[PDB]
């Protein structure tokens, strides 16, 4: 919780998509995102009960 | 004349009537304002030869 953001590899396109309207400015902030996990035996592992 | 419309700065961008330019057609007449005369020529000479 205290740390610095410390920005990553990972790029979020901030994608200024405006519109006809003179007014709005309209921005979005958007990211494409997979989780291939190799070896998915060797990748993850779930203990899937702990009482807590 | 044009008509102007109201919107809000965010407000959504109607569209109003325009100013209408319409086409004036005068002709000059097919009428003409003549005036004439059968002056003899008996009326011509003898006028400038006996003439006050």
């Amino acid at each position: 919780t205290g740390d610095t953001p410390s920005e990553s590899t990972l790029w979020v396109r901030l994608a200024d998509v405006s519109d006809e309207h003179p007014d709005l400015l309209k921005f979005e902030l958007s990211v494409a995102l997979q989780l291939v996990a190799f070896d998915l035996i060797d990748s993850i592992s779930v203990i899937r009960d702990i009482t807590q | 004349q044009g008509v102007v419309g109201g919107r809000t700065r965010t407000g959504a961008l109607a569209n109003d009537t325009q100013g209408t330019i319409k086409g004036a057609s005068l002709s000059v007449p097919d009428y003409y304002i003549k005036h004439q005369f059968d002056v003899g020529k008996d009326e011509i000479v003898n006028s400038d030869a006996t003439g006050k």
